[PDB]
RNA sequence: GUGAACAGCCUCUAGUUGAUAGAAUAAUGUAGAUAAGGGAAGUCGGCAAAAUAGAUCCGUAACUUCGGGAUAAGGAUUGGC
RNA sequence: AUAACGAGAUUCCCACUGUCCCUAUCUA
RNA sequence: GCAGUCAAGCGACAUUGCUAUGUCGGCUCUUCCUAUCAUACCGAAGCAGAAUUCGGUAA
RNA sequence: GAAUGUUACCGCAAUAGUAAUUGAACUUAGUACGAGAGGAACAGUUCAUUCGGAUAAUUGGUUUUUGCGGCUGUCUGAUCAGGCAUUGCCGCGAAGCUACCAUCCGCUGGAUUAUGGCUGAACGCCUCUAAGUCAGAAUCCAUGCUAGAACGCGGUGAUUUC
RNA sequence: UGUACAACGGGGUAUUGUAAGCAGUAGAGUAGCCUGUUGUUACGAUCUGCUGAGAUUAAGCCUUUGUUGUCUGAUUUGU
C-alpha cells in the first residue's frame, strides 16, 4: 500500500528526543577550528535577552532589489555585562575522548559564584573556599604546579566565566558558571594570558565587533504537555470525531505490533536547547556611553531601552549586543553567544551595517513616542502639571 | 517567476487563493476574473494555490463581454486587498483586490488601466507600469 | 542627519533659517518684556478675604466632601436594601 | 525615513508601525495603531472624537495657529546640503521646540486661568450650606 | 498500596515518590497510640524509653 | 414591570441555599463563542455553523380548482426629548 | 380503479459562513 | 497461436502469411523496496546551439 | 526515582537519531554555436517554492484584565453608585497566547557508484586491473545539532568536635 | 540584620475616553406670574467650562532617597 500520496514527514527527526533540557544554561557542544596562529582570544560570551526592538537599515547589499533602498527589519537584545574569570581547565586527550586534568580557581571568588554552589544559602556557613584560599597563599607553589600540570599535558584550556548578575536587573542574584575554549597562540600562551586575569574583567567588545556573525545556543521557551496538532502541526480531523479530533488518529500499522517512535506522539514541547548559526550582530553597546541608543542619521540623545523599560525585563545600564532576526529563548534568559564556528565568507558576513534609526517606543502597548521629551511635546501641559 | 518578469518576486501575504473573484482594471471590456490556478505556485498537499500582487495567474471573465468569457488567459493582479509587508515599513492593504488580463509575453491587453496599481507589480512588469496612470 | 527628536529635519530644512530664527527671537522679545508670561500669578485675590480665612474656608471645604464621600460609602454599605427591607427601629432594643 | 502624521490623530507614525490605506481615489491615509484604523474604518469624523487632536485644534483647547509651526512645511522644493545649514537647522530646531513649548504653556495657563475663583466660590458654597457638618466638626 | 497514586514532593525524605495524607487513618492511628500511652502509664513504664515495636493491622468484616 | 401575548428576563407575597468539596487551569474532551483575504475551492453529500427574524409603509410574478401562491420576491424606517 | 399542501426523494441560484486554504484564542 | 522453412547440437538462434458477479475507497499517520518520474554525476545517439531519446550507479 | 561515603558545580562521550530541499533573477552574454531562426557553459552575485527549528521586533487574531466607555428589560424612593438577564449586548482594548496571516536562520572535510585515466603483465603487441594508483555522485563515512549509558567515565569546593 | 525580602504609596510607560458636582446670555419646544414684543420665572434629551478630564496599571510591565512588617519553623546525610 502506497498510500496514493507522498507527504513530508511532521517535524524534523534530528531533534529527538522533545525531552526537557537538563539546565536553563544551554551548554556549548563545539568550539571553533582553534588556529594556533592568532593572539589567543575567547570563542564565547554569556549574555540575558532583554527583548527585540525594530531597526531600519540602508542596505547596501549589491545584486539585490533592495540595493541603497531603506529595509526595516526586527533586531534582539541582549544584556551581556562584563564577564570575570574565575578559573581554567586543562584537558589532556584520550582515546576515550577529551578529559578533565585538573582545575585551578582564582585568588578569591565573588559572591555570586559562592552562591552558585549552594540551595540555601542564607543558612550556609559561606564556607566555599575557606581551605583552597588558604593553600593558595603562604607558599605560592600548589597553584603553580596545578599550572605546570596544566601546560605541559593540556591540549584545550577552558576559561571559567560568570555573568555579573548583579549588575542586571534580574532578581536572581546568582551567576552562570560556563567553560569557554581558549583560541589562538599556544596553550602555553591561553593559561598565561588567562593567569593574568584572575579576578580581572573581559569586556564585550574584544570578543565580538560590529558586523561579527554570531551563533545563539539557548534553551528554547516551555510550554508544557502539548498536543500532537501543535506539537508536530498534525492536521486536526473534520469536526466532532469520535474519541478526540485534535490527535493523530492512526498510530501504525498491525505488522509491527508496536508503535513506531516516528509516529509523533504527543508530549512536552518547548525547553528544548537549540543552535542557530549565521546571526549578524547590528550593534555593540556600552553602559557607561550615552546615547546608545543615536545613530548617525538619528541625532537623539536617546537609550536603546525602550520608554518604560522593557516587558518583564529591566533597563540594561550595561553593555549589549543588537543581533538581527530573532534567538531562541525568552527574556531574562541566559543565552551563550558563540562564533560562527566556521570561516564563513557570504556577502553577508561581508557587509557592512550602519543602523539609520533606533525604535526605542515603548514595548507595553501602542507606543507612539520614541521617548518621554516627544510624548510632552505632543499631549503638551497637563492638569497634574498645575 | 513567468516570462515578463524583470526581477526577484517579494514575499507577502497570499491574498487570492483559487477561485477568489477578483475585479478588472482594464478597458479590455471584462468586469471581474475567476482565478483557476497560479503560475510558478509549488503545488502541496492540502495546499489551495494563492497569488498576491505582482503574480500571474490563469483566469476565466465570469462578467463584462461575453466574447472574452469560457476561454482563460494569463492575469496579473495589480491589487490585493491584503495586508502585505512593504520593505519601507508600512502594512498596506488595497480598498479593493483587483487585476488585469496581457498575454504570456507581458503585453497588457488594454491600452491603459484604471485605479490604483500596486508598486511591487508595476515595479515587476514594465508594461504594467506604462499602461497604469497610477501607482500606489 | 534627516532625523531629529521630532519634526524631520526636511521639513525645517530650508534656505535662510537664520534671519526666521531671529525674527522668532525678536517675537519672543516682543512677549517677555510685555509680560506674556504671567507666571508670577502666585497669589489669588478677592473681596478682601485674607490668606486665613481662605485656607480656612478650603480646608472647611475638603473636610465636608470627605464627610460626604464617607456617609455615602456608610450608606450604600449598610442599606443593602436592594435584596431586603432595613429592620425597624421601634422594635430594636 | 519619514514620520507620518496620523490622518485621524495627527501623532507621529514611526517606520513600521501602524496600518496604511489606499482608496481607489489614488491616496494613502496612515493610522498609528490599530485603534485609529477601527474607529476611521466605522467612518467616524474625528473632529467629533474628543481623545484626537483634531478635535482639540477645533475645540481650542491647544494653540491651533502659531507662528513657530511655519517654520515646518513639505519642502516640495529640495535643498543642495549645505553642512554649515544642518547645524543651522539643527540648532534652530531646538530652539524653535523650546518657543512652542513655552507659548504651548502660556496658552494652557490663559486657557486655565479663573479656576480659582470658580473653586473658591464652590468652597464658600459648601460651607455656608453644611452648619451642622462643621458644628459637629468642632 | 500505591498504584497509580500521585506524585509528592514530601515523598524524599522516605525516598517513595508516591505519598500521601491518610487524615482519618493517621487520626486513628494516634488514638491508639494515645490509648497504649496511657495503658503504659497506668502500669508504671518509662514514657521516655517508650517506642511502638509491634503494629499489626488486617482487614475486618 | 418590559413586551400582542400565561413568548423571553427582573421584582413583590410565599418557598429554598439541596447536586461531596480544597488547589492549578497540562494535553485531549463536554457546552458556548471570536477570527485578517478567498467564500464550498472541504466532504460520498451545504453534515454542523452562519445568515433574514418583531412592528410601520411601497411593492409582490408564473400557476390556479379563483378559494390560494403571499409574510412571495425585493425595497425605506425603527432610540431619546 | 393537476393548484394548494409535505419532519417525502433528488438537482440548481443569492446571502452566508473555520468544511477548507490554516489553523489560532477565550469562557464553565 | 496455427501450418511451414534450414540446421550447430542432441532442436537453440534466425525464418514464411494474419492476428468481468466482485464488494473496496478515503482522511489522517509511520516505515520500507527500485523495476529512477524529477534532482546529482557520466556514456552512446546528425549533440552546430537550444531542445530531445536511450543507457550505468545512485531512494 | 532508592542504591554509587554525602551534597553541589563544571566536563568527556559509548551509544541512538539526524536535513535540508528545489526552481528562478543579474553578470557571464545576445557572447561561443549558427548560413538564418534562434541560442548557451563555468565562476561570481540576488531571491523564491516545499520542509524543519525558533520568536513577538512590526502587523493580523482572542477578551474574564469583565480594564475603560455606551445600550435594553428589571430592582435599590430620585441623582450618584450598584445586583440579575449562564460571559447580557455593543466599541476599543493592553499583558498573555498565536499566524509564510508576522519575522530570523537552516554548515563543509574524507572515502566511494558509473565514468575518464597513469603505469603494467597475463599474451616477447594491446589493455583501465591482476599489484598499485590519480580523480570523480544529492551516495557512504565524517563536521555540526538533538538526548546522554538512570549499573559509562573525569576534575573541583564543603564534608556535621559541642 | 542588609543596594536583604514582602504589603502599600510616589513616578515612567500603557488602556479607555472627558467622571460626580457646579454654572451657562447655548438648548427644538411646552407652562405659572405678568402686559412683553431678548418679559420673567418653571420642564427641557443634548451641548458648553472645570476636564486629553475620570478609572485600571500587573495577576507573568520598569523604578522606588517614603510608611509598615519579616529574618533560627521540622527531617535527613559519614570515606
Amino acid at each position: 500500500s502506497h498510500r496514493k500520496y507522498e507527504a513530508p514527514r511532521h517535524g524534523h527527526l534530528g531533534f529527538l528526543p522533545r525531552k526537557r533540557a537538563a539546565s536553563i544554561r544551554a551548554r556549548v557542544k563545539a568550539f571553533p577550528k582553534d588556529d594556533r596562529s592568532k593572539p589567543v582570544a575567547l570563542t564565547s560570551f554569556l549574555g540575558y535577552k532583554a527583548g527585540m526592538t525594530t531597526i531600519v537599515r540602508d542596505l547596501d547589499r549589491p545584486g539585490s532589489k533592495f540595493h541603497k533602498r531603506e529595509v526595516v527589519e526586527a533586531v534582539t537584545v541582549v544584556d551581556t555585562p562584563p564577564v570575570v574569570v574565575v578559573g581554567v581547565v586543562g584537558y589532556v586527550e584520550t582515546p576515550r575522548g577529551l578529559r578533565s586534568l585538573t582545575t585551578v580557581w582564582a585568588e578569591h571568588l565573588s559572591d555570586e559564584v559562592k552562591r552558585r554552589f549552594y540551595k540555601n544559602w542564607y543558612k550556609s556557613k559561606k564556607k566555599a573556599f575557606t581551605k583552597y584560599s588558604a593553600k593558595y597563599a603562604q607558599d605560592g607553589a600548589g597553584i603553580e604546579r596545578e599550572l605546570a600540570r596544566i601546560k605541559k599535558y593540556a591540549s584545550v584550556v577552558r576559561v571559567l566565566v560568570h555573568t555579573q548578575i548583579r549588575k542586571t536587573p534580574l532578581a536572581q542574584k546568582k551567576a552562570h558558571l560556563a567553560e569557554i575554549q581558549l583560541n589562538g597562540g599556544s596553550i602555553s600562551e591561553k593559561v598565561d594570558w588567562a593567569r593574568e586575569h584572575f579576578e580581572k574583567t573581559v569586556a564585550v567588545d574584544s570578543v565580538f565587533e560590529q558586523n561579527e556573525m554570531i551563533d545563539a545556543i539557548a534553551v528554547t521557551k516551555g510550554h508544557g504537555f502539548e498536543g500532537v496538532t501543535h506539537r508536530w502541526g498534525t492536521k486536526k480531523l473534520p469536526r466532532k470525531t469520535h474519541r478526540g479530533l485534535r490527535k493523530v488518529a492512526c498510530i501504525g500499522a498491525w505488522h509491527p505490533a508496536h508503535v513506531m517512535w516516528s509516529v509523533a506522539r504527543a508530549g512536552q514541547r518547548g525547553y528544548h536547547s537549540r543552535t542557530s548559526i549565521n546571526h549578524k550582530i547590528y550593534r555593540v553597546g556600552k553602559g557607561d556611553d550615552e546615547a546608545n541608543g543615536a545613530t548617525s542619521f538619528d541625532r537623539t540623545k536617546k537609550t536603546i531601552t525602550p520608554m518604560g523599560g522593557f516587558v518583564h525585563y529591566g533597563e540594561i545600564k550595561n553593555d549589549f549586543i543588537m543581533v538581527k532576526g530573532c534567538i531562541p529563548g525568552n527574556r531574562k534568559r541566559i543565552v551563550t553567544l558563540r562564533k560562527s564556528l566556521y570561516t564563513n565568507t557570504s556577502r553577508k558576513a561581508l557587509e557592512e551595517v550602519s543602523l539609520k534609526w533606533i525604535d526605542t517606543a515603548s514595548k507595553f502597548g501602542k507606543g507612539r513616542f520614541q521617548t518621554p521629551a516627544e510624548k510632552h511635546a505632543f499631549m503638551g501641559t497637563l492638569k497634574k502639571d498645575l | 517567476s513567468g516570462n515578463g518578469a524583470q526581477g526577484t518576486k517579494f514575499r507577502i501575504s497570499l491574498g487570492l487563493p483559487v477561485g477568489a473573484i477578483m475585479n478588472c482594471a482594464d478597458n479590455s471590456g471584462a468586469r471581474n476574473l475567476y482565478i483557476i490556478a497560479v503560475k510558478g505556485s509549488g503545488s502541496r498537499l492540502n495546499r489551495l494555490p494563492a497569488a498576491s500582487l505582482g503574480d500571474m495567474v490563469m483566469a476565466t471573465v465570469k462578467k463584462g463581454k461575453p466574447e472574452l468569457r469560457k476561454k482563460v488567459m494569463p492575469a496579473i493582479v495589480v491589487r490585493q486587498a491584503k495586508s502585505w509587508r512593504r520593505r519601507d515599513g508600512v502594512f498596506l492593504y488595497f480598498e479593493d483586490n483587483a487585476g488585469v488580463i496581457a498575454n504570456p509575453k507581458g503585453e497588457m491587453k488594454g491600452s491603459a488601466i484604471t485605479g490604483p496599481v500596486g508598486k511591487e507589480c508595476a515595479d515587476l512588469w514594465p508594461r504594467v507600469a506604462s499602461n497604469s496612470g497610477v501607482v500606489v | 542627519p534627516e532625523i531629529l527628536d521630532g519634526k524631520n529635519v526636511y521639513d525645517f530644512l530650508d534656505p535662510e533659517i537664520a534671519a526666521k530664527l531671529q525674527a522668532l527671537e525678536e517675537e519672543e522679545e516682543k512677549l517677555e518684556n510685555e509680560g506674556f508670561y504671567n507666571s508670577d500669578d502666585e497669589e489669588e485675590i478677592y473681596d478682601g478675604f485674607e490668606a486665613s480665612e481662605v485656607d480656612d474656608i478650603k480646608e472647611k471645604a475638603a473636610w465636608i466632601r470627605n464627610r460626604q464621600k464617607t456617609m455615602i460609602a456608610e450608606a450604600r454599605n449598610r442599606k443593602s436594601l436592594k435584596n431586603k427591607a432595613i429592620m425597624p427601629r421601634s422594635k430594636l432594643t | 525615513m519619514r514620520i507620518y502624521q496620523c490622518h485621524f490623530c495627527s501623532s507621529p507614525c514611526y517606520p513600521g508601525h501602524g496600518i496604511m490605506f489606499v482608496r481607489n481615489d489614488a491616496k494613502e491615509f496612515r493610522f498609528c495603531r490599530s485603534k485609529c484604523h477601527k474607529a476611521f474604518k466605522q467612518r467616524r469624523n474625528p473632529r467629533k472624537l474628543k481623545w484626537t487632536k483634531a478635535f482639540r485644534k477645533a475645540a481650542g483647547k491647544e494653540l491651533a495657529v502659531d507662528s513657530t509651526l511655519t517654520f515646518a512645511q513639505r519642502r516640495n522644493v529640495p535643498v543642495r546640503y549645505n553642512r554649515e545649514l544642518v547645524a543651522t537647522t539643527l540648532k534652530a530646531m531646538a530652539r524653535i521646540e523650546e518657543i512652542r513649548q513655552k507659548r504651548e504653556r502660556a496658552f494652557y495657563k490663559n486657557r486655565m486661568r479663573g479656576n480659582k475663583e470658580k473653586d473658591f466660590l464652590r468652597d464658600k458654597k459648601l460651607v455656608e450650606s453644611n452648619p451642622e457638618l462643621l458644628r459637629i466638626r468642632e | 498500596f500505591n498504584s497509580s497514586i500521585g506524585r509528592t514532593a514530601q515523598g524524599k525524605e522516605f525516598g517513595v515518590t508516591k505519598a500521601r495524607w491518610p487524615a482519618k487513618s493517621v487520626k486513628f492511628v494516634q488514638g491508639l497510640l494515645q490509648n497504649a500511652a496511657a495503658n503504659a502509664e497506668a502500669k508504671g513504664l518509662d514514657a521516655t524509653k517508650l517506642y511502638v515495636s509491634h503494629i499489626q493491622v488486617n482487614q475486618a468484616p
